[PDB]
């Protein structure tokens, strides 16, 4: 832990700072260390980590999906053989990317996870987890493939659960888990009818519990419900 | 893509 | 060296890979490994390594601006005292600068401006030498700061008067040396007259070169000349 | 900031 001697709330404040001068690889190593404290996040605290990690693991994603692709035109039929640069170096973005994604899982398993108790905190985390097992899945080939793919479908599947009996249907995390299940289902699972049912019944199910909601409530639950929109929009 | 949050 | 085992080639075919998925760090160390190989850089190169650092120092000096303006409005009168947190952090990302601005200032001087006897190639170093002060300049305040100034000024110096014996005014390397040591007059020598009046003289010394140039030479060379204009159209 | 290339 490099983060080791530096005070939990100074950790907090230093990951704000990182994340207003779009730093994010500083912002989840300070996160990482705080969390390395051993005390329970707050709601704050959670997002912290998330946006954090999130930003990282996106940027590397967006670069494997970059070299993947040259990667892909360099073996079609008629390419000149460039020789082992283009897989040498998407094979050392995509490392990367496992190893970023095994740090979140193995905060998440040391111990998050089995400490959260209220809803809202453990079916976070449960997202979490399904959201970093999806982006191991994307890049995956090997033996281990099935087994990376039934890791992200348990966790969120455990997260789905909950939140379904401890969370309204309005719910933003409730709303995020069952976005980014249905793309796993459409994306990795090989199982659209599954992501196009889930993203709807989820709408509509939000839809009937607006209502009940603040303006401030409402402003957040209908930006992830207009996700849901999209996303049926580009599938059907 | 898709959409995820 | 880190990359003292791949091929030159090799290193500059990642760089150019590293471009194209926005991996700027990672196409700044192939870049810094292809010129510990001890050869000359070609023009495409010499571009590869310029563009790599640029981008790396690009994003750390704003974050460190971002940091900086926190910084300043915490010791305004009327500001609570929230700790060395902030002062800290911009301190890390400034010591971070510093090392790119190091590392590439140790680049050009082994061995590439010693090496380097054509205009294009000295030219475009001593400019990259001037920037690289430029940036240390901007984080300065000890009893170094007008020496560092100086090692700019110097550079640019020694880079305008030979751009100004070899290359034609509208060369796209002496357009671009002129605008950047404009800057540093407007920015870092406190002479905006000095920094006007050169962006003036280059742009019209510029102007009554563009009849010779062929169409793509040409829009290379107005793109700057706007570059020129629009810091002139801020300035005045 | 002014522009610089
Ligand atoms: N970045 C910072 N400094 C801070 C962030 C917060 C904070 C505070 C409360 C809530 C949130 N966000 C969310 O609960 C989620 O995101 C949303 C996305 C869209 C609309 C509503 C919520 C729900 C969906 C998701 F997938 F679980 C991701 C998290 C964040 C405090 S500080
Ligand atoms: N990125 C890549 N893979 C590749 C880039 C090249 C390449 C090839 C030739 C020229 C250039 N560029 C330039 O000489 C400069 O930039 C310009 C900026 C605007 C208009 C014209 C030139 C002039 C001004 C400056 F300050 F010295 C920076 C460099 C680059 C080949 S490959």
């Amino acid at each position: 832990g490099a983060m080791g001697s530096m005070e939990r709330a100074s950790l907090i404040q230093k990951a704000k700072l990182a994340e207003q001068a779009e730093r994010y690889e500083d912002m989840a190593a300070f996160m990482k260390g705080a969390v390395e404290k051993g005390e329970e996040l707050s709601c704050e605290e959670r997002n912290l980590l998330s946006v954090a990690y999130k930003n990282v693991v996106g940027g590397q994603r967006a670069a494997w999906r970059v070299l993947s692709s040259i990667e892909q035109k360099s073996n079609e039929e008629g390419s000149e053989e460039k020789g082992p640069e283009v897989r040498e170096y998407r094979e050392k973005v995509e490392t990367e990317l496992q190893g970023v994604c095994d740090t979140v899982l193995g905060l998440l398993d040391s111990h998050l996870i089995k400490e959260a108790g209220d809803a809202e905190s453990r079916v976070f985390y449960l997202k979490m987890k399904g959201d970093y097992y999806r982006y191991l899945a994307e890049v995956a080939t090997g033996d281990d493939k099935k087994r990376i793919i039934d890791s992200a479908r348990s966790a969120y599947q455990e997260a789905m659960d909950i939140s379904k009996k401890e969370m309204p249907p309005t719910n933003p995390i409730r709303l995020g888990l069952a976005l980014n299940f249905s793309v796993f289902h459409y994306e990795i699972a090989n199982s659209p009818e599954e992501a196009i049912s889930l993203a709807k019944t989820t709408f509509d199910e939000a839809m009937a519990d607006l209502h009940t909601l603040s303006e401030d409530s409402y402003k957040d639950s209908t930006l992830i419900m207009q996700l849901l929109r999209d996303n049926l929009t580009l599938w059907t | 893509f898709p959409a995820t949050v």
